[PDB]
């Protein structure tokens, strides 16, 4: 089972940069290596098919090279339509086909610090028998942000589901939602809840609390 | 004029059966080998199975082998994959692709054509209606002239659910987050928006949620507390 | 107080060494005649036409100059008194012919080295306009140039002087009390000899590096992939169970594809549409197809046809893709032989001519003062003797390099390192 | 644990360049990220720039992108803040911090002492 290792995983660049992605094979597959590009909600497309050969219709800014079971894909000057995910494949026999793990490319801008909000549970949901508390992080860059939830001291055992939007089309920033849901009786044990948000563009963590 | 179109994907109970048909267009299936590929939601790609009808050769992946079978009908120009012991890990999008024969350039180009894919979901759940809750802002603590306001949609099945604000009037500064599969087998979702703090307490806000399979339409009004 | 005592000496008294000159001339004559017999009759490139010209030029040098020295030393007379019909003309002609032959031979050796370097390094330029006409019109051109060049002292730019004991003659180098028309010819001659030797050495080194590149390019692709194919066939033919058969067959397939990418040393100028490459690629394609059907039959379904398929693969491998390998290896060994012959000839010529250049520059403008009587004539004779004795050793190199048993042992020797 | 030093801070004319050096006395800076922070006499600390691991990139603030620049040296594991085209509102005390999270989550625990930059 021949394996493929792809580097890096996330790349941030700007229009006009020079981009290099590396794939590595476990054994020698000669020059039987292909590259594919995929966008969300679509089927993959072929770019290179012999580690150095361009498929018909692909623009010439895509280049591929082979050296000692090390394969390189290069984009000389990035364009706004190249923000997608990229895969490397080895094919040796009909039963010997293996894919890579992918690499996503996105846009670079200046650091912005998140804005933090907290919402208490509604009264109608308490009748049903559940209580859900939601914490919102708005308009931050880069994507790496951390949320810590506590009641009195580091209550992170409780399940807290997080969802992240895609990169915004206007200002290329991010929004994140963290939901913490418990039973009704567990909502009546304590009185204070708080969020603590940390980010790279912030001297000290931001805490937001409410009291029952 | 070359296409690959699949059909036969849908919701089945665990342990069920399903037959997926790939119907080649513009070329003879006898002269080309063909393969099945699948992709899980939010993951990578994975090869599944292989048939060559000229040589009568057939191969499967390690997990698929023993459970799925693949056949070819040349007069009908169609390949079949019969799926017999379906589990929750089979929930994915499925593709049928082609591959040429040695010798020549036909072998060297691996996967020059794919299909659009069909979605197979395996879950033992029935249609349900969502429930809606508000997220009230507090004018006491919303300093800086900005406030946040939204509503929460919970416990529906299956996908999808559409959320709108003020019947589509509010389209600026609104964020809707992707659905998350809960442990109960259902989904949850949230919608938020930001408003100036001066306008808070003078204008009402409405969020509307629509679900087609269960035929549900709910409007909820959010007010400051 | 002239520098040379024996400038006007009319008699010779020494130790009856004329017989030594006779035996040395006899050995040189038999070596030249046997060498001109051996290859030029039994053996039959542009290398060998130049070698033939070199041998005949050397033979005409020996048959002309050694008789005069031997006759003067035998008639017990100086070179001005040996022949009464011509007293100074014998000395002038002797020195003139010595210098002329010494220059022309070096020009021929330089042409040999340059031609071999160009042939081995850049094949397109070599093939375009270098043929047997070029190899046939080297000696007349270089000999005419040297014979025109070595006539300056007869024109008024140098001097020929008889050296003690009066049996030799050569250009004078140790000057007057001071002059401008005696420095010029000596330094010009030695400068030309030095430049020719330097160019020859550089060409030798370049040709050696190009041959090393050729050896490495052969040894990587075809040879290492062939070794891999042999090992994979062996491990398939000695195996149990159908687990490792797929892995061994895939390794063999990868090695076969990489080997099909390779290029033989010959028929490489035209990579596409050459039949010598097309059937190479066809044989590798047939082998890959056999591998594919063996994989299909014995790996998708469990059956023991893999051993018979491996036997058939070995049978079709050992038939008609060994000829290319053997042709390539033979070509490399013949190239190595040609380069070794050049190296030995260059070593001899460079060794046995530097005393003349050093002596010419030592007697000219590098002399605050020189002890003159017993320390310069005995040193001056040695350079002339070495420049003459270049002639004897030249054809014996070729004889040893094409001997029945000696060359066979030599070839068995130098292939190993 | 670590010991950080800031080199620089002499009086410089308006419009003149300057270079500040942030040096960690040993340890390792190879897998971490480095950050620079302002502090005015009457305000709070503000983000200036960050240098990530090699091959990923560097980031600046919105009042900093045009002029300042951040360079990194793994031989002596130091970072350099080179500033150009200064104006009298840039005078402040500068501090250097180390991010302890390898997943690029902002967590600064070591601050040093900082240096005063004055513009006449
Ligand atoms: C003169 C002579 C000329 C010659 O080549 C002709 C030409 C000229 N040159 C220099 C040349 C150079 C390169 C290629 C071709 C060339 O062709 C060859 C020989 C052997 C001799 C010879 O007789 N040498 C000699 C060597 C050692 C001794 Cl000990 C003696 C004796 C003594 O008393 O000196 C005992 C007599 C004589
Ligand atoms: C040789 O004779 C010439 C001509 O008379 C004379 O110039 C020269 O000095 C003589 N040399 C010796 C060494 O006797």
């Amino acid at each position: 089972d021949i394996q493929m290792t792809q580097s890096p995983s996330s790349l941030s660049a700007s229009v006009g940069d020079r981009v290099t992605i590396t794939c590595r094979a476990s054994q020698s597959v000669s020059s039987a290596v292909a590259w594919y590009q995929q966008k969300p909600g679509k089927a993959p497309k072929l770019l290179i098919y012999s580690a150095s050969s361009l498929y018909s219709g692909v623009p010439s800014r895509f280049s591929g090279s082979r050296s000692g079971t090390d394969f390189t894909l290069t984009i000389s000057s990035l364009q706004p339509e190249d923000f997608a995910t990229y895969y490397c494949q080895q094919y040796l026999y009909y039963s010997l086909v293996t894919f890579g793990q992918g690499t996503k490319v996105e846009i670079k801008r200046t650091v912005a610090a998140p804005s933090v909000f907290i919402f208490p549970p509604s009264d109608s949901q308490l009748k049903s028998g559940t209580a859900s508390v939601v914490c919102l992080l708005n308009n931050f860059y880069p994507r790496e942000a951390k949320v810590q939830w506590k009641v009195d001291n580091a209550l992170q055992s409780g399940n807290s589901q997080e969802s992240v939007t895609e990169q915004d089309s206007k200002d290329s920033t991010y929004s994140l939602s963290s939901t913490l849901t418990l039973s009704k009786a567990d909502y009546e044990k304590h009185k204070v809840y708080a969020c603590e948000v940390t980010h790279q563009g912030l001297s000290s963590p931001v805490t937001k609390s409410f009291n029952r | 004029e070359v296409q690959l179109v699949e059909s036969g994907g849908g919701l089945v109970q665990p342990g069920g059966s399903l037959r997926l048909s790939c119907a080649a267009s513009g070329f003879n299936v006898v002269d080309f080998s063909l393969h099945w590929v699948r992709q899980a939601p939010g993951k990578g790609l994975e090869w599944v199975a292989y048939i060559s009808s000229s040589s009568g050769s057939t191969s499967y992946a390690d997990s698929v082998k023993g459970r799925f079978t693949i056949s070819a009908d040349t007069s009908k120009n169609t390949a079949y994959l019969q799926m017999n012991s379906l589990r929750a890990e089979d929930t994915a999008v499925y593709y049928c692709a082609r591959w040429g024969y040695w010798p020549g350039e036909p072998w060297w180009k691996a996967f020059d054509y794919w299909g659009q894919g069909t979605l197979v979901t395996v879950s033992s759940a029935s249609t349900k209606g969502p429930s809606v809750f508000p997220l009230a802002p507090s004018s006491k603590s919303t300093s800086g002239g900005t406030a946040a306001l939204g509503c929460l949609v919970k416990d529906y099945f299956p996908e999808p659910v559409t959320v709108s604000w003020n019947s589509g009037a509010l389209t600026s500064g609104v964020h809707t987050f992707p659905a998350v599969l809960q442990s109960s087998g259902l989904y949850s979702l949230s919608s938020v928006v930001t408003v100036p703090s001066s306008s808070l307490g003078t204008q009402t806000y409405i969020c509307n949620v629509n679900h087609k399979p269960s035929n549900t339409k709910v409007d909820k009004k959010v007010e400051p507390k | 107080s002239p520098f040379y005592r024996c400038q006007n000496t009319t008699s010779v008294e020494k130790g009856n060494s004329a017989v030594m000159g006779g035996v040395l001339f006899s050995t040189g004559l038999l070596g030249n005649l046997l060498a001109l017999g051996l290859l030029a009759r039994s053996g039959l490139s542009v290398f060998y036409m130049l070698v033939c010209g070199l041998t005949v030029t050397d033979l005409l040098g020996k048959c002309l100059l050694s008789p005069v020295v031997l006759a003067a030393y035998a008639q017990n007379r100086s070179l001005r008194v040996l022949a009464p019909a011509l007293d100074n003309s014998l000395c002038q002609a002797f020195a003139f012919f010595m210098s002329f032959f010494g220059l022309s031979s070096t020009l021929q050796l330089l042409a040999m080295a340059l031609e071999r370097w160009l042939s081995l390094g850049h094949p397109f330029f070599y093939r375009r306009h270098i043929t047997l006409r070029l190899g046939a019109l080297v000696a007349p051109v270089v000999s005419a140039f040297s014979l025109a060049f070595c006539a300056l002292p007869f024109m008024g730019f140098g001097k020929f002087v008889q050296y003690c004991p009066g049996t030799w003659c050569f250009i004078q180098m140790v000057h007057e009390e001071g002059s401008l028309s005696v420095l010029g010819y000596s330094v010009l001659y030695s400068s030309l000899m030095a430049l020719l030797v330097l160019a020859t050495v550089l060409c030798n080194l370049g040709a050696m590096r190009n041959l090393y590149a050729m050896h490495r390019r052969l040894q990587a692709d075809l040879e290492d992939n062939w070794e891999t194919l042999n090992d994979n066939l062996k491990v398939i033919e000695k195996a149990d169970n159908a687990a490792q058969v797929k892995d061994a067959l895939t390794k063999m397939r990868a090695a076969a594809l990489d080997a099909q990418k390779a290029t033989p040393p010959k028929l490489e100028d035209k990579s596409p549409d050459s039949p010598e490459m097309k059937d190479f690629r066809h044989g590798f394609d047939i082998l890959v197809g056999q591998i594919d059907d063996a994989l299909k039959l014995a790996n998708e379904g469990k059956v023991k046809e893999a051993q018979a398929a491996a036997e058939q693969l070995k049978t079709t491998r050992n038939a008609y893709i060994q000829k290319y390998l053997e042709r390539a290896r033979s070509t490399l060994l013949e190239e190595l032989d040609a380069l070794l012959l050049l190296a030995l000839m260059t070593v001899l010529f460079t060794m046995c001519s530097l005393p003349v250049i050093y002596r010419a520059y030592y007697g000219a403008f590098k002399d605050v003062k020189e002890k003159n009587r017993t320390s310069e004539e005995a040193e001056d004779l040695r350079a002339l003797r070495f420049l003459s004795v270049i002639s004897i050793v030249n054809p014996w190199i070729f004889i040893i390099f094409r001997s029945p048993v000696f060359r066979i042992f030599f070839h068995k020797i130098f292939i190993r390192p | 644990q670590v010991q950080l030093q800031e080199s620089g801070g002499g009086l410089v004319q308006p419009g003149g360049s300057l270079r500040l050096s942030c040096a960690a006395s040993g340890r390792t800076i190879s897998r971490y990220a480095m950050s620079w922070f302002r502090q005015a006499p009457g305000k709070e600390r503000e983000f200036v720039a960050v240098a990530r691991r090699s091959g990923d990139g560097a980031f600046y603030a919105d009042s900093v992108q045009g002029r300042f620049t951040v360079s990194r040296d793994d031989a002596k594991n130091t970072v350099y803040l080179q500033m150009n085209s200064l104006k009298p509102e840039d005078t402040a005390v500068y501090y250097c911090a180390i991010d302890s999270d390898t997943f690029y989550s902002g967590s600064y625990d070591y601050w040093g002492q900082g240096t005063q930059v004055t513009v006449s």
